[PDB]
C-alpha cells in the first residue's frame, strides 16, 4: 500500500548553505526503519542515513535527520557543490520497500 | 528365535528405516506421510537413523515424547490447522535446502515455516480446542536464525517471542540469534517443542515471530502393547505373540535372552543361556538400568 | 564490495540474467536486494533473496516478471528478467541489507549497476 | 478386609472429603482450618474432590508436595506472618467470589491476597527465619490477572515481579497478564508455589506486586508411616495395624490384594486371589509402575 | 458508552442508590470509578470497584458514606449513599479506567451523570 | 496526602490563540500517571490527554502536554470558542486520585 | 569385614578427607591438585566435609555431577584454557579471603575469577573444541555479588550476562545482585555450573561479566566399577575384591550387611544378620529407596 | 563521613602509611578510591580497593609506588607510599563510590585529606 | 589511554550570571559515567553532578549538565561568589578514572 513523496523536487542553493528536505509517507513508518541514500549522476547510490537520525560511515556530521510516523526529514548544515547530489528516501512498511523518487540538488 | 520383524497379532509394525521418531512426528520430507501406518503393534528404529530432523536443532523433551509414543498404538493425523485458510496473512510455503526431497528444497510435512506475507508478520493468536475427545499431541518449533538479517527477512521482528498456553501448560520462548556451526548445511537451529492437550482442553499459540507453526497434530489413542524397538533386520511377514528386536518368539519357554527392549505378550528377560534419557539424567538412567538389572537377576532363580 | 555483470542489449521477449557477486564479507549472512533504476527516473525495490534460506519475496509490481536466486559457493546472486519490454531498458542494481540492532532495511552497499537494454 | 477407614494405632486419619491436598494446605475456605487434625496416621482423598483450589491456577510441583506430605505425620500450623501487624502498608482482606464460603466471598485461610493500601503497594521485603528447629513448608502464590486493569487496580504496577530466596532456593517470577478462559467463574489464575525451609534457614520474600503472600506455614515433623490414601468409604472407628483404601487388614495373611496405595504395618501386595506425576513425567510413572509391577510379580512366588 | 439512573430528590438521612450500566465493551475487563461533582465546583474521586475481583477502594473523604458494588450479569455498577446531607446535592458520575500499557488511571468514558438532590 | 492546584483559575482569550495551563502537585507524580479532561457546561467530561503528552482519540493535535515530578502542563496552539471549556487535571500518587479543580476558559 | 579402606585390585582410592566432591572438582585451595590421584577404584567422602566450596554458593545439578563422576575412574586434568595466554585482556589473579590457603587469600585451582584489566572487561567469546576423543567435563561459575559496587568494580557492567553453548546444551544466565547473609565470611555467592561435552563437540563461552571462567577441565574416561563411598575410617593398604564404606570384604559369603553404598565385585546387600537428590526430588529418592528396599528384601529369601 | 590520619613530614625514601575510616554507612558495601592532589594542582586517581573482595586496581602511573589495603573490622582503608620523593608532598584523599543503578564511578563523599610532606 | 581537557582554565564572572564549562575527552565516554565535583580552597571536593545531567543532594537545581561521547558540559544558571569554586570533571573509560584538571572561578 505504502508510497512516499519527498520535497523539494529540485533545490537551487549555494555552497555554505543549510537545507532540510522532507519525505512524507502515505502510511505510517517507524523511525527505526527509514533511511536516506546519496546518489550522483547515475552511479551507484550510497547509504548516508540509516536510522532517521543516525549517520553512516564516510559521511560528515552535517548530515542529520529527524521525524516520526508519516513525516521524516533529512538535513544539511552546509552543502558543497561536489558533495551535493540526489537524495532518495526509503522505508519499510511491509513490502515493497518503495523509495521516494529522489530529490535533486542543482547546486 | 524367528529372526524377523514379525507381526504380533496380524497388526503390522511401523517402519521408519532412515527416518526417526524425531522426524516421523515432524514429518520428515524424505519420509512418507506414513498415513499408510496410522496403527501398529510397534515402531521400528535403526540404531542411528541418518535422516531424522532434516533441519538441525534440539528436540525439547525428546526422550519423553519417545516414551509417551511408546505406549501409543494409533493416531489420527488431522490438520489441526489447514495450510490454506488458517494463515491468510502469513506465508506458509517456507522451505530449506537442508530439507531437500527429490528437489532443491522442501520443509517438514507436519509443520509450517510461517514467514511474512507482503513483508508483514502480524502478531498471530491462532488457537484450537480439542473437541475430538482424545488427547492431542501438538508440535511446533521456534527458529533460532544465525543472524539478525535472516530473522528480519523471515519474521521482520528482532525481539521476537513465542507463547503457548493450555489449561495446565504455559511456556514462553525468546529465541536467540546464534551463529551456530553448520550442520546439514545450515547454521541457525529449530528448537522443536511438543505438548499433549487433553480432551476439551484448548491450546493457544501466540507469536510476534519465529514460530514454526503446527500444520498437523495427532489425536492419539494412548493404548498399550507398543514401544520403539530398535534393530536392523528384515521386515518379512511372520506371526508370533511376542516380538523382540532381533526376532519374534514362539512360546517354547517363557524365557528370553534377546535384546531387552521388548513388545507384546512376551516372556521374561534373563541372561542365563524403550526409554532413553539425556546426559543430565544419568541418575534416571542408572535408576532404569538398576531397575532392570535387579529384576533380570531375580528372573533367573 | 559488489561486482556485477556487464551491459547487455536484447530484443523484446528475450529473457536475460544479471548477476552480482560479493567480496569482503561473508555472503551468506546478509540479505540481497535488487532494485531497478530507469535513466534519471525513480528507482524501486524488485525484491529480496535471503541467501541462507532461499526465502524470496517480491514487489507485486515485478512479481513473476523477475525471479531471484543465489549460489552460496560462488558467493553470487542472480536476477532473471522474463518477458522483457522496452521500459526494462535501465540500470539494475543489487544491494545488501547491512546488519544492525534496532535499525534495518537499509542498503549499505551497492553494485555498480548493469545497463540491460531493449531495442 | 474390614471395609472401613479404620485407625492404625488409635491415631486418627485426616478426612478432607470435598477438600483436596491442594486446598487443604492452601486452606480452602470450604474446609475446616483442620487445626482439629494436626496429627494423623494417613490422609484421605476422594478420587476427584470438587473443592480443591477455590481459585483456578497451576499448583507448581504439586506432585512433589503431595509426596513430601505423604511421609509427614504432623504439622505446627503457625502464623509465619500474622495477618495483622505483619503488613501495615498492605491490604490483607482481599477476597474473591470463586472462593465463596457461606457468603458472597472469602479467600484462602493460609494465604493473604495482598493488595494496595491507600492505593499504594510498597515494594515489600518481609522475611522469616526458621527458629523452630524443624523444616517449614512455606506456601505462596503469584497472581496472573486477566488484564492490565485488574493488575493495576490490585497491585498498582505493570511490570510486576516476585522473588523468593533461601539458603539453597532462589526463584524469581514475572507473572503474565493472560486472559485465560473462565474457570470457577474467574479468568486470571493464581500460580501456587511451595518450598521447604530447613532449620535455621531463613526465607526472604520480595515483591513489587502480584504476591499472594503467606499467612501460615507448616513447621512439620517429617515422620514416617503416612501417605495420601484415595478412596470413598465410611469413616467409622475401627482398629487394625494396617490400612488400605477400601479397608483395614487384620493379620490373617501377610498377603494383600487391595488397592496398591497402602499405609501402615501392612502386608505385601499381590494380584493372586501415594505418588503421582504430571504428563511430562511419563518416563517417571512408567518407572514407578514398572518398579511396582515387577515387585508385585516377585511377591507371588 | 455508559448509561445511568435518573435524577432524584430526597430528604436528609434517606439513603439512596445510583446505577450505571455499560454497553459497547466487555464490562468485566475495565475498572469502575465513581466521581462526585457539585454544581460548578470541584469534582472528586469517590472510589473504585474492580468488577472482576470486587476489590473496592475508597477516598477516605467518602469512606463509609459511600459504598460501591457491581453485578456482572447486568453489566452494571451501583453506588450507595448513606446518611445524606445537603452538600450531597450534586451530579454523580461513574467512569471507566481504560486499559493501556505504561499509562493508566485515566477515565476515558463517562456516564451522563445523575443529579441526586437533597431538599 | 496529595492534592493539586492548577492555573489560571479562569483564562480570558481570543479565537486563534495559544495557551498553556499548569497543574502543580503537592507531592510527586510520575509523568506516566497524569491526565487532562475536557469538561463543558456541566456535561460529562471527556479524556483529552492521557500520558502527560499523549493525545486521546477525538481531540486535535493542537492539544499537547509536558512536565515531570510536581509540575505538569497542558498546551493549546489554537483555542476556538466552541472548542474551549474547563480542563481538569488528574493524577495517581496512591489514592485518592484527586483532581485539580478545573481551570475555566471565558473565551 | 576387614574394617579398612582397602584397595580393590591394587588400584588405590582417592581421599578427599576435608575436601568434597564439590571442591575436589572445583579444585579447593585447601586441597591438593590431586594430580597424584587421576585414577582410582573409588572416591572417599566424609559425612559432611567442612572445606568443600571455599566460596559460598549453589552448585547446580550437584546431585547429578556426583552420579556421573561415580562411574568415572580416571581424568585427564588438562588446562582447557591456560591461565596465561588465554585471557590477555582479563585479570586472572582474582582471589578471596573465604578461599584462604596458608595465607590471606587465594582462589580455586580449576577456575579463574576473571575480572577487568585496565578497568576494562571486554565481552569475551572464548571457545574450545573437544579434540581429545573423550567426554570433557567443563566447569564454570557465575558470580552473584552482594551489591552493585562489587559488581561494577570486578566486572564493570551492571546488566551482566553469561552464555554457554554446545551442540546440545545452551544456557544463559543473568546473575542477581543479592545481598545474601554472610557465609564463610562472604555475602554474594558463586553459582557453579557443569556440562559434559562430547567428543568433537565444541563449547562456546560468552560473557559481558560475572564469569568465573574455566581454567581446567576433565577429559574423563567414563569407566565403571567406581562410586563415591562415604565413611570415616583409616586408609591403610589392604586387599580384597570388594569395598564397603566400613571395610573391604573377602569372599566368605556373597552376603553383605554393611552400608549400602558399595563398590567393586561385591556381594549382595541384606539386612538379615552413591546417588543423592535435593529436596525437590523426594519422589526420586523414595523411588531409589523403594528401588533399593524391595531388592533388599528379595535378596534374603 | 570519612575520617583520616594526620599531617606527616618525612625524608625521601621513607615509606609511610595513610589511613581513613568510615562512619554512617556499611563499610564493606561501597568501594574505596584513593586520589592524590598536589597543592593547587591536578588531582588524580591512585586506584581502588574493593573492600569486600580485595580486588585492587591501580593507575599505572602509581602502580607499585602505592599499595592499598583494608580492614573490615576497623571499617578502615590504608594507603602505603613506597620510595617517596619530593613531588609526593601533597594532600591524599580517600573516597567512596556511591551505589546507584545506571550511574557509577562517582565519588560522593571524601575524607578531609592528609598532607603527607617530603622535606 | 584516556585523558580529558576542560575549559575555561579560569572564568571571570559576576554574581547573578550564567555559565557553561566544557570537558572534552581524548577518547569516548558514556554519558552514564561522567561526573562533576565541587572543590573550594583545598578542602575536600564534593560531588555535584553524577550522571552528566543528574544533580546530587545538597546542590541547587541551577547546576545542570549535558553531552555525549567525547564532549560534555556543566552549566550554571546563576553563579554566586560564595557558591563558586573550582570544578573537576571525571569519567570512566576503563582505568584510570583520570579527572580533568579543575576549572577555576575567580568570581
Amino acid at each position: 500500500e505504502n508510497v512516499l513523496t519527498q520535497s523539494p523536487a529540485i533545490m537551487s542553493a549555494s555552497p555554505g548553505e543549510k537545507v532540510t528536505m522532507t519525505c512524507r509517507a502515505t502510511s505510517s513508518v517507524s523511525s527505526s526503519y527509514l533511511h536516506w541514500y546519496q546518489q550522483k549522476s547515475g552511479a551507484s547510490p550510497k547509504l548516508w542515513i540509516y536510522g532517521t537520525s543516525n549517520l553512516a560511515s564516510g559521511v560528515p556530521a552535517r548530515f542529520s535527520g529527524s521525524g516520526s510516523g508519516t513525516s521524516y526529514s533529512l538535513t544539511i548544515s552546509t552543502v558543497e557543490a561536489e558533495d551535493a547530489a540526489t537524495y532518495y528516501c526509503q522505508q519499510y512498511s511491509g513490502y515493497p520497500l518503495t523509495f521516494g523518487a529522489g530529490t535533486k540538488l542543482e547546486l | 528365535h524367528n529372526g524377523k520383524l514379525c507381526l504380533l497379532k496380524g497388526i503390522a509394525p511401523l517402519q521408519l528405516g532412515n527416518c526417526s521418531v524425531a522426524g516421523w512426528i515432524l514429518g520428515n520430507p524424505e519420509c512418507e506421510l506414513l498415513i499408510s501406518r496410522e496403527s501398529w503393534s510397534y515402531i521400528v528404529e535403526k540404531p542411528n537413523p541418518e535422516n531424522g530432523t532434516c533441519y538441525p536443532g534440539h528436540f525439547a523433551d525428546y526422550e519423553e515424547l519417545r516414551e509417551q509414543l511408546s505406549s501409543v498404538s494409533s493416531f489420527e493425523r488431522f490438520e489441526i490447522f489447514p495450510k490454506e485458510s488458517s494463515w491468510p496473512n502469513h506465508t506458509t510455503t517456507g522451505v530449506s535446502a537442508s530439507c531437500s526431497h527429490n528437489g532443491e528444497s522442501s520443509f517438514y510435512k507436519n509443520l509450517l515455516w510461517l514467514t511474512g506475507k507482503n513483508g508483514l508478520y502480524p502478531n498471530l493468536s491462532k488457537s484450537y480446542a480439542n473437541n475430538k475427545e482424545k488427547e492431542v499431541l501438538v508440535l511446533w518449533g521456534v527458529h533460532h536464525p544465525p543472524n539478525i538479517g535472516d530473522q528480519r527477512a523471515l519474521y521482520h521482528t528482532e525481539n521476537a517471542y513465542v507463547s503457548v498456553v493450555s489449561s495446565h501448560y504455559s511456556r514462553k520462548f525468546t529465541p536467540e540469534i546464534a551463529k551456530r556451526p553448520k550442520v546439514r548445511d545450515q547454521e541457525g537451529r529449530i528448537n522443536y517443542y511438543w505438548t499433549l492437550l487433553e480432551p476439551g482442553d484448548t491450546i493457544i499459540f501466540e507469536a510476534n515471530g519465529n514460530l514454526i507453526a503446527p500444520r498437523y497434530a495427532f489425536a492419539l489413542s494412548r493404548g498399550f502393547g507398543s514401544g520403539i524397538i530398535n534393530s536392523n533386520a528384515p521386515m518379512d511377514e511372520c506371526d508370533a505373540k511376542c516380538q523382540t528386536p532381533q526376532g519374534a518368539i514362539n512360546s517354547s519357554l517363557p524365557f528370553q535372552n534377546v535384546h531387552p527392549v521388548t513388545i507384546g505378550e512376551c516372556p521374561k528377560y534373563v541372561r542365563s543361556a524403550g526409554k532413553e534419557f539425556n546426559k543430565l539424567e544419568r541418575r534416571m538412567e542408572n535408576l532404569n538400568k538398576k531397575v532392570d538389572d535387579g529384576f533380570i537377576d531375580i528372573w533367573t532363580y | 564490495q559488489l561486482q556485477q555483470s556487464g551491459p547487455e542489449l536484447v530484443k523484446p521477449g528475450a529473457s536475460v540474467k544479471i548477476s552480482c557477486k560479493a567480496s569482503g564479507y561473508s555472503f551468506t549472512d546478509y540479505n540481497m536486494n535488487w532494485v531497478k533504476q530507469s535513466d534519471g527516473k525513480s528507482l524501486e525495490w524488485i525484491g529480496i533473496i535471503n541467501p541462507n534460506y532461499g526465502i524470496i519475496s517480491y514487489n507485486q509490481k515485478f512479481k513473476g516478471k523477475a525471479t531471484l536466486t543465489v549460489d552460496q559457493s560462488s558467493s553470487t546472486a542472480y536476477m532473471q528478467l522474463n518477458s522483457l519490454t522496452s521500459e526494462d531498458s535501465a540500470v539494475y542494481y543489487c544491494a545488501r541489507w547491512g546488519n544492525s540492532p534496532y535499525y534495518y532495511y537499509y542498503m549499505d552497499v551497492w553494485g555498480k549497476g548493469t545497463t540491460v537494454t531493449v531495442s
